[PDB]
């Protein structure tokens, strides 16, 4: 069911100049936010804190705290030692993190990208290069595995902590993550590169959680012709999407755009293409192109 | 700095045991460990701390680690002679080759001999060889003072230590009148 | 298994001259360090270096460039040696796959004289035990004295029977300015040897007290009078 | 650049001429992650618009929403405008309604 995620992207230009910021996921509800400039981490949900006190939420902040600034400096060295195998600028990804599953089953990840590749991933009680990964990188993963004392914390983030925050945030947050919002339907058209055709887009909009069903219809029948775009995010939390069907001029006739999802109950959004409503709408939307 | 260690001097009596403090500020604080410095010589590795509460030993070093109160200390047990030499606490705030070490400005300790039996006596010089003096066997009280004049040159204590007997002794040179050197003693002198 | 050596131990430089100070390492590690050690502040990281061709900046490299030719050899070069200047310079080697073994030198020590000509050797004389002892303790000191030297880079040492003692001798910590007036005053230093008189009554045993000066090198050629203050052992031998 | 952002310019409600609505520009598949965003009413800078947080996805590829509320006409177009290092000249996405 849900995956956490803590991202971190850290930047480094040249010797001096370097920023890190991170975000933290649940599903994909955000969780967390941390910017360079911010000394303290940020809730972006009022039941970000999980189930932890806040004594126990300081033990987790400020062994972060101390990590982003020895990170930083540790990742300059590296450069130093690596004099000409690598150089800034550099960019690096990590995602850490677990996936819960019922019973308390969960497993644990923490991944590592270079120049946007993924290429070292911690597992079981160290560092280890992937496959595919270059080979100048292994001396470094040397360097770090030989402490003991990172390999001991972040065995405890990932084998006891983690798990046992996010059944927290699954507790706290459960409302919201469980919460229904439904989606806004509306059609439209522009013409086709081909001679003589119409591209039928139907707009998808608002909707909580992503599962989605988008398909143009003719009666009973199933447009095979139906493309569904990526689902993109709106500012509020909600996910939109649009199906674009093919057809030849005056075909358009008999078409319905039909939603299923598991906001609406039992009752599909058809929307019908020259509709009441659809006539309607389109006149509120003429414009000068 | 970020490593602070106390006091700065230290004086034992010869036989007794020392303790010397160290308290810090890094972050991490990875290890910690003291170093053994002779006059005019390098940095020897006396003992290596590394756990959140721990205990090491090295001969007669020994030394507790506490983590929580950032706080360190250091013993030497039946101090000798050779324990002259000052000694450096040390913080590595990475357990990677990528840390960086903390020097603290170190304990000078002195050990001062037990001296059994006094015999205050000074000789005369004699002076070989071919051209024509030493204050010796006092005990750890009396302390000699360097004089006022140009003309005469006197030389601090100093202690030697016969290991074949079981010896010890204090002693102080003086050159340019060997019955009046060095007033500012005991009366019990010699001559 | 082996040792990390600093060459030299002593240096004589003078105002606004290049200093150059070398230090070899046979532990196989990648890491090497030169430090810093002032009077009652502990050790600043000058320069380091992660292997040949690399020098990184320490908290103290101004003033300072370092150069590493190979794995084995770290040079440091003080670029412009200061009018009064007196340092230890203290290099250190570290394993990149443990933190803990790190290995320092017995360290150099550098004494910038305003001039040259103010260089000397010293001049030792040994001095017999005093008869008034013997019959009084049963011990007798013998009084060794180092006088007329500058800098303070001396070694001294006792020797009976063609071998050293390191029993019943004592040397000042401290050496004496012969005139405390002027800065860079010459340099007086005493030691004691201090045996039974049973041995010393005997003369079959030899009695040398060594003193080992560092000087001016066959390097830098000298254009004075006078014998040149070389690198030399002075010793007085007393039967 | 590390690669080619890819910009999608879309409303949050169905488009009503004179009505208050939400326009978002998703920027996606972008490296590296220094990117410059704005948004343009009638080739000028709208004055307020709201940045969510970078983040990135599986396949490591970063993403970032801008947003603001703006009124859709008749005659008032609205852009997105992207400066990134893959590109060597600004690229600036029209909002088109019907497409
Ligand atoms: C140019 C080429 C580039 C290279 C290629 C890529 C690089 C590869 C990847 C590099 C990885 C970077 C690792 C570097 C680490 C270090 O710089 C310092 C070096 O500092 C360490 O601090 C440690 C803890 O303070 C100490 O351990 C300490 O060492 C001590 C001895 O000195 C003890 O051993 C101590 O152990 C004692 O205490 C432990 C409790 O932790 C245990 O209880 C143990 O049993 C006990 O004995 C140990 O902690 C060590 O002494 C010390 O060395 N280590 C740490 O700070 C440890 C923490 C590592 C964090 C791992 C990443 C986490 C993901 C980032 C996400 C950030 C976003 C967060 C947002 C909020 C999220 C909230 C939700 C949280 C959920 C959980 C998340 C999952
Ligand atoms: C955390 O869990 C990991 C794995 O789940 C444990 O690490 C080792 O796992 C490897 C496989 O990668 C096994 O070969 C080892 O036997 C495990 N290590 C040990 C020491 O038994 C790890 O031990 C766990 N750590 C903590 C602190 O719970
Ligand atoms: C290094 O970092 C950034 C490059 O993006 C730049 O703004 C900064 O001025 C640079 N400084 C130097 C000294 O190169
Ligand atoms: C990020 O934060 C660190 C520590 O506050 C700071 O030194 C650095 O300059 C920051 N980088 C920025 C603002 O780009």
């Amino acid at each position: 069911n849900y995956t956490f995620r803590c991202l971190q992207m850290s930047s480094f230009a040249n010797r001096s100049w370097s920023r890190t910021d991170s975000v933290v996921w649940l599903g994909d509800l955000q969780t967390h936010r941390w910017s360079n400039d911010s000394a303290t981490i940020s809730f972006t949900k009022p039941w970000s804190q999980g189930k932890l006190s806040n004594q126990q939420w300081e033990k987790l902040q400020h062994m972060f705290q101390v990590y982003r600034v020895s990170f930083t400096r540790d990742i300059q060295e590296l450069v130093k030692m690596m004099s000409p195998k690598e150089d800034y600028p550099i960019e690096i990804q990590l995602s850490a993190g677990c996936e819960m599953y019922p019973g308390n089953a969960s497993e644990s990840f923490l991944h590592v990208a270079f120049q946007g590749k993924y290429v070292v991933r911690f597992w079981g009680t160290s560092w280890q290069t992937v496959p595919g990964a270059p080979s100048w990188l292994d001396l470094p993963i040397k360097v770090l595995n030989a402490d003991q004392g990172t390999s001991a914390t972040v065995q405890m983030l990932l084998n006891d902590t983690c798990p046992l925050f996010v059944r927290g945030l699954l507790e706290a947050g459960k409302s919201d993550l469980e919460k229904q919002e439904k989606p806004v339907a509306w059609l439209s058209s522009v013409p086709s590169s081909a001679h003589g055709h119409r591209q039928l887009v139907c707009h998808v909009s608002g909707f909580y959680p992503k599962p989605v069903w988008v398909m143009w219809m003719r009666g009973d029948q199933e447009q095979q012709g139906t493309h569904r775009g990526d689902f993109l995010p709106n500012a509020d939390e909600t996910w939109y999407l649009q199906a674009t069907l093919d057809v030849e001029a005056g075909e358009e006739a008999g078409l319905a755009c039909r939603v299923k999802h598991s906001s609406l109950g039992g009752q599909d959004i058809i929307l019908y293409w020259g509709s009441l409503h659809h006539i309607l709408d389109a006149q509120k939307m003429v414009w000068n192109h | 700095t970020q490593v602070e260690q106390s006091p700065q001097s230290l004086v034992v009596r010869q036989g007794e045991n020392s303790v010397l403090q160290c308290n810090y500020s890094v972050t991490p604080d990875n290890h910690l460990r003291w170093f053994k410095q002779d006059t005019g010589k390098g940095l020897v590795s006396l003992t290596v701390l590394v756990d959140q509460k721990d205990k090491t030993s090295n001969g007669r070093y020994s030394a507790t680690l506490d983590k929580d109160a950032k706080h360190s200390t250091l013993h030497i047990t039946a101090t000798l002679l050779d324990d002259t030499a000052t000694y450096i606490c040390v913080v590595g705030d990475r357990g990677s080759a990528l840390g960086r070490l903390h020097f603290g400005a170190g304990t000078q300790l002195i050990v001062i001999p037990d001296i059994q039996n006094p015999d205050p006596a000074v000789y005369q010089l004699r002076d070989s060889k071919s051209s024509d003096c030493l204050f010796t066997d006092f005990d750890s009280q009396t302390n000699v003072s360097q004089s006022k004049d140009s003309d005469v040159y006197i030389t601090d204590k100093c202690v030697l230590d016969m290991r074949s007997m079981d010896f010890k002794s204090n002693s102080a040179v003086a050159w340019s009148a060997c019955a009046n050197a060095f007033n500012n003693i005991p009366e019990d002198t010699f001559f | 298994g082996g040792i990390i050596t600093q060459t030299p131990k002593f240096l004589i430089g003078q105002e606004g001259q290049k200093l150059t100070l070398k230090c070899q390492q046979n532990f196989n590690h990648d890491t090497m360090y030169w430090y810093r050690q002032d009077s009652g502040k502990g050790l600043r990281l000058i320069y380091y270096s992660y292997g040949a061709g690399s020098t990184e900046k320490g908290d103290l490299s101004e003033g300072y460039d370092a150069s590493r030719e190979k794995k084995s050899s770290f040079s440091l070069t003080v670029t412009s040696a200061q009018k009064n200047e007196m340092a230890v310079f203290l290099c250190a080697s570290g394993s990149l796959l443990d933190v803990r073994e790190v290995f320092f030198g017995k360290g150099t020590r550098l004494t910038v004289v305003e001039d040259l000509k103010n260089v000397f050797p010293p001049e030792v004389a040994v001095f017999e035990p005093s008869e008034a002892e013997i019959s009084h303790t049963q011990k007798a000191t013998l009084v060794c004295l180092a006088t007329g030297f500058y800098p303070d880079h001396v070694e001294l040492s006792w020797w009976v029977n063609g071998k050293e003692v390191h029993s019943g001798v004592c040397t000042d910590p401290q050496p004496l300015k012969e005139q405390p007036a002027l800065n860079d005053s010459r340099y007086a230093l005493s030691s004691r040897l201090r045996v039974s008189a049973t041995f010393w009554q005997n003369p079959r045993n030899h009695f040398r007290c060594q003193v080992q000066f560092y000087g001016l090198s066959e390097n830098d050629e000298w254009t004075q009078d006078r014998a040149k203050p070389v690198t030399q052992i002075v010793s007085a031998e007393a039967w | 650049i590390q690669k080619t952002p890819q910009i999608q310019v879309y409303s949050r409600h169905p488009p009503e001429n004179g009505k208050p609505n939400i326009l978002n520009c998703y920027v996606t598949q972008f490296h590296p992650p220094h990117i410059e965003i704005q948004m343009l009413k009638n080739g000028k800078k709208i004055p307020k618009v709201e940045m969510s947080d970078m983040s990135f996805s599986k396949d490591w590829s970063f993403y970032i929403l801008a947003h603001t509320e703006f009124t859709p006409t008749e005659t008032d177009t609205y852009a997105c405008r992207v400066k990134h290092a893959s590109m060597a000249e600004p690229k600036t996405v029209y909002w088109d309604r019907d497409m």
